[PDB]
RNA sequence: AGACCUGAGUGUGGCAGGACCACCCGCUAAACUUAAGCAUAUUACUCAGCGGAGGAAAAGAAAACAACCGUGAUUCUCUCAGUCAGCGGCGAGCGAAGAGGGAUUCAACUCGUUGCCGAAUCGGGUCUUAUAUGACCUCGAACUGUGGCA
RNA sequence: AAGAGAGUAGCACUGUUUGGGAAUGCAGUGUCAAGCCGGCAGGUAUUUGUCUGCCAAGGUUAAAUAUAGAG
């Protein structure tokens, strides 16, 4: 609140045969007589200095939250939109993919990576590896130096039981009581690859609901 | 958002929409609501007719809690009763009964067709309401 | 007891004998310095009432200060802006003289720890207050649970800050309910609870 | 030009903005989901220390007043002397056993008392009182297997002891009498009001007739 | 016993029914109670001392026969009717039992 | 000649003084500005000035609310509420409180006074491994009242 | 069986402060209580009679709160 505006400028009037502008005071600095306190001097105060009471933060009614959820998941079960998105699932034996429950007592990263290749999920991975490169910009100077794509979503019945899938690059995990929109839609764009456990997949009906049942 | 706003459009127009005559100063007219009676009077009468003056008697110490009493009409009294009791209710049958106090009302008023007979329990009631919910062939319980 | 006695006794202030033994005892003051000790305190029931116990470490002083209003120290009287603001000699202090007679022996003698006071005399042009104090280095008051409690670093110079019960008085403190909602914490905290701008997260 | 707008009012002529030359009068609220973590941290700390003791001591069950809440329950601050005695404990020893005692309080009906002295004796029933010492217990003390058979409530209420408060409930369906279809509400509770509303001008109507009678 | 409520929000003795109970004693009762021992070191104290300029002018109102000069006299000096009352009624009695 | 009261000198053991001052407590205290002028009003019980603490400070245990089917120390938060409360050249403008949902909460104690006792108290010295809430001594303080019980 | 804080509370004038309005709090001077039918409060002034809630003029006290140019 005090930059640009520590000085003891005053303007030195008409009659000069100088611009009105506030001067800075006192002698034998080369800063003296120099203006001040503009936003078009040097060393000058900026022009509506930013302030922290900005509004930051935004409300959103929560039917519309709920809304938004259903059919970003709704979107995930078309292959078209899937390929669209940019994922590779040509190798993927069907749409929505549910894999069996004995993928959460896996504790070696190297069986995780044997299952992925077997149900063909391993292409997205190799994509997300290529894809991995310095930022362009500013960016790579405030601790966001590496990009990378977003790959496949793993969902779980809770947060049980991911050991050996950490650690795997172009992998995310998710927790099918709390599904979140910004992962269902990277960028605002519907059609992620999802791969379901049949434990996560039978909670479905109780979570949402059907169209009569509530 | 900045990239919306008329100032993005007005890059090079050197003005911004206030005019090369009459210009853009600080504070013509006065600040806030001043002259109300000099030079802005016919705002004022044309749209704030009972602004200027005073009317009434005055109330020091006014407690809103004792003055709580909200309305509902006959004609909404099916909005509270549970959902299947409704369209079966009868003259000289069994009735549902409605509590006003556990759902927050406080009088009964007596607007409209009443569509199906009950017990009201109530704080106040109006005397139309009385009639019509007699007729009917539901009754008023009152209670404090 | 015989406290009875000497506290209806001392509310015949009006009486004939009463106003002879005072008017004596206000010729006797009259001649003494601003501040004086004292052995014994000359109201010792009413002492021993508001904290004054006859042991080791209790000391008993008596301040005399000046009767009137204030007068604003302004050069030759001018006061400048607003005629709002003008008079020099119709105002008065937004303190009490008992709070004052207390500042004065605080600051005086800064190794004490006041504790209260009590009204003594008055005159034309003078008041007499008598001030208790205790000294907290004392081995006395030092291991006395019911005193030592004035030992502790937060209950240095009380007096300045207004604690005691004379500062207490002015300050509004005396009231409670819808008669002291706007000085209940104090004066500057409500006024600073009623006018910070409160800007909510989600708003 | 002004149009048709609303007169404002916006209160903002003191000096609240902090810029070069004012502090200002601001209180934002960036601390509030880290200070969220920080109370829960601390309950959990907290209950880990006095385990197994409840973490809310039992409270009454009080009314709200004022008629715009007269029909509510909620509760109290503490219990008080007239429903300690008739549950039989002294009000020292019970503030030692985690019940919260009140002094100001005073009941003024029946059916407030009972439910409080309900709750106080259920409690009481399912207290444990580990002993002070374990190698002598006293009288109406816990054994060991009661000792170790010992669980810590966490409910925010401390309802695990005797539960939710408690109201009257709701009438069944039933069937008008013919009182209730012929007797007049509005006629009945429009003279009972009248009465108070009118008792001063009625009774200066009197004292005058009365007074045109010293025949 | 306090009188029971009826069932209705207006009239006299309006209010939901309950079962009313009377008020518990208190030590606060204790004020309101005669004072002997307090009233006998009075007692004492007022014949060492005697009156007082005020209550001597108050004393010759009263001999003269102007009571209600005598209440205007009081109510000035201790400024409540109340308190003036109770003034007036000591000084009749004193001189009374004197 | 000797006590008591009041008051000095010296000696022994201690404390105060200055700094920091963002936040906090007490005092003192403007004008620019707005009112399209201006004097009451506003800016503002704010800036400048003086004094005083802490790791927080201040407040706190009803001479409180309410008018109900009644609540129950303090502090803070949402709300009550920019108020069909109120103040104001009734203009410009200003402006709270009870109640309700919560955070915290095993939260409360005490002197004087009244009644029964009346140095049982304090300081100093010595002893018990101990400047003991212990014991013994003390023409030291204290009956113009220190302590203990209700 | 007793008692529970007096130049204190109150009142008048003057000044200041408050949303507090026939006077919300406070300060100076004058005057100055009650307690064998007590005192204070109950948001329009006075006198009288009821009802309700509390019992001033001495003291200590963690947690939940601030850090708006500190360490
Ligand atoms: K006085
Ligand atoms: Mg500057
Ligand atoms: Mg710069
Ligand atoms: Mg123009
Ligand atoms: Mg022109
Ligand atoms: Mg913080
Ligand atoms: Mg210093
Ligand atoms: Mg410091
Ligand atoms: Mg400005
Ligand atoms: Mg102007
Ligand atoms: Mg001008
Ligand atoms: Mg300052
Ligand atoms: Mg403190
Ligand atoms: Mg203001
Ligand atoms: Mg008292
Ligand atoms: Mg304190
Ligand atoms: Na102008």
């Amino acid at each position: 609140r005090l930059s640009g505006m520590k000085h003891s400028a005053e303007s030195w009037g008409t009659g000069r045969a100088v611009a009105r502008i506030p001067r800075i005071h006192g002698g034998g600095t080369s800063m003296s007589g120099a203006g001040a306190f503009g936003n078009m001097c040097r060393g000058g105060r900026m022009f509506a200095p930013t302030k922290i009471f900005r509004r930051w933060h935004r409300k959103i009614n929560l039917h519309q939250k709920r809304f938004a959820v259903v059919s970003a998941l709704a979107a995930s079960s078309l292959p078209a939109l899937v390929m669209s998105r940019g994922h590779k699932i040509e190798n993927v034996a069907e749409v929505p993919l549910v894999v069996e429950d004995g993928v959460r007592a896996y504790e070696k990263t190297k069986e995780a990576m044997t299952f992925l290749k077997t149900v063909g999920a391993i292409d997205d991975v190799n994509r997300v590896n290529d894809s991995r490169q310095i930022r362009a910009g500013r960016g790579k100077m405030r601790n966001r130096r590496y990009v990378a794509r977003r790959g496949p979503m793993l969902v779980m019945p809770d947060n049980k039981g991911t050991r050996a899938f950490r650690n795997i690059f172009g992998l995310d995990l998710a927790n099918v009581n709390s599904l979140n929109l910004l992962h269902l839609a990277p960028g605002g764009h519907v059609g992620r690859f999802i791969i379901w456990t049949k434990s996560a997949f039978e909670k479905l009906d109780k979570i949402f609901g059907t169209f009569t049942e509530p | 958002p900045t990239r919306f706003k008329k100032t993005r459009h007005q890059r090079g127009s050197t003005f911004c929409g206030y005019g090369r005559v009459g210009k853009h100063r600080k504070h013509p007219s006065g600040r806030g609501n001043a002259g109300g009676e000099h030079h802005h009077r016919i705002n004022f009468r044309k749209y704030h007719p009972g602004y200027f003056g005073k009317c009434g008697m005055n109330h020091y110490h006014k407690k809103k809690n004792t003055t709580w009493k909200p309305t509902i009409n006959l004609d909404n009294l099916t909005k509270l009763m549970a959902k299947d009791e409704a369209m079966k209710a009868k003259k000289g049958e069994a009735l549902p009964v409605i509590d006003l106090l556990a759902n927050g009302y406080s009088k009964l008023l007596g607007n409209g067709h009443l569509q199906a007979p009950c017990i009201v329990k109530a704080r106040w009631v109006s005397k139309l309401a009385d009639k019509k919910i007699r007729k009917a062939g539901g009754a008023v319980v009152l209670q404090a | 007891g015989s406290f009875m006695y000497l506290n209806e006794l001392w509310k015949k202030k009006s009486s004939d004998v009463m106003r002879f033994i005072q008017r004596v005892r206000a010729w006797e003051f009259r001649h003494q310095h601003t501040i004086v000790r004292l052995r014994r305190p000359t109201r010792p029931e009413k002492a021993r009432m508001v904290g004054y116990k006859t042991k080791q470490g209790y000391v008993v002083f008596r301040v005399r200060v000046r009767r009137g209003g204030r007068k604003r120290p302004v050069h030759k009287g001018i006061t400048y802006g607003k005629p709002n603001t003008a008079g020099v000699l119709g105002r008065k202090l937004n303190k009490n003289n008992r709070v004052v007679a207390e500042q004065r022996l605080g600051k005086k003698y800064g190794n004490l720890r006041v504790l209260n006071s009590y009204w003594v005399n008055a005159d034309s042009t003078f008041l007499w207050y008598e001030v208790v104090a205790v000294d907290p280095m004392h081995r006395a008051i030092r291991r006395d649970p019911r005193i030592n409690w004035i030992v502790n670093a937060v209950h240095k110079h009380r007096e300045q800050r207004g604690l005691t019960s004379a500062g207490r008085k002015h300050r509004g403190l005396r009231q409670k309910g819808h008669k002291a909602s706007k000085l209940r914490p104090s004066r500057r905290a409500a006024w600073r609870r009623n006018n910070r701008m409160v800007f909510l997260r989600k708003r | 030009p002004k149009g048709n707008n609303a007169i404002p009012h916006v209160h903002q002529r003191k000096h609240w903005n902090p810029c070069s030359s004012q502090k200002g009068n601001v209180k934002v609220f960036f601390n509030q989901p880290a200070q969220k973590q920080r109370r829960r941290r601390l309950r959990l700390l907290k209950a880990k220390k006095i385990f197994p003791r409840p973490l809310k001591a039992l409270r009454p069950q009080v009314n709200c007043p004022t008629v715009r809440y007269n029909m509510k329950r909620r509760l109290g601050r503490g219990f008080s002397l007239e429903e300690l005695k008739a549950a039989g404990v002294k009000p020292r020893y019970a503030r030692t056993i985690g019940i919260r005692v009140d002094r100001r309080r005073k009941n003024k009906s029946e059916e407030g008392m009972n439910i409080n002295v309900q709750r106080l004796k259920t409690y009481m029933s399912k207290l444990v009182l580990f002993p002070l010492n374990r190698k002598k217990p006293q009288k109406g003390d816990a054994t060991e297997e009661e000792v170790k058979a010992a669980t810590q409530d966490r409910s925010r209420y401390g309802t695990a002891a005797v539960g939710g408060l408690v109201t009257p409930a709701r009438e069944a369906p039933r069937k008008v009498t013919e009182e209730e279809s012929t007797k007049k509400m509005y006629k009945f509770l429009k003279k009972n009001h009248s009465a108070v509303r009118f008792f001063r001008a009625r009774n200066r109507r009197a004292a005058r007739k009365e007074a045109k009678e010293n025949e | 016993a306090p009188v029971p409520r009826t069932g209705i929000i207006a009239g006299f003795n309006k209010g939901y029914k309950t079962t009313r109970r009377a008020r518990r004693p208190s030590s606060n009762d204790r004020y309101a109670l005669p004072h002997k021992k307090l009233r006998a070191v009075k007692a004492i104290i007022s014949d060492l001392v005697g009156f007082s300029p005020m209550e001597r002018r108050v004393q010759e109102l009263l001999r003269v026969g102007k009571d209600k000069r005598a209440l205007k006299f009081c109510k000035k000096r201790l400024g409540s009717i109340k308190a003036a009352k109770k003034r007036r009624a000591k000084v009749e009695e004193a001189l009374r039992q004197q």
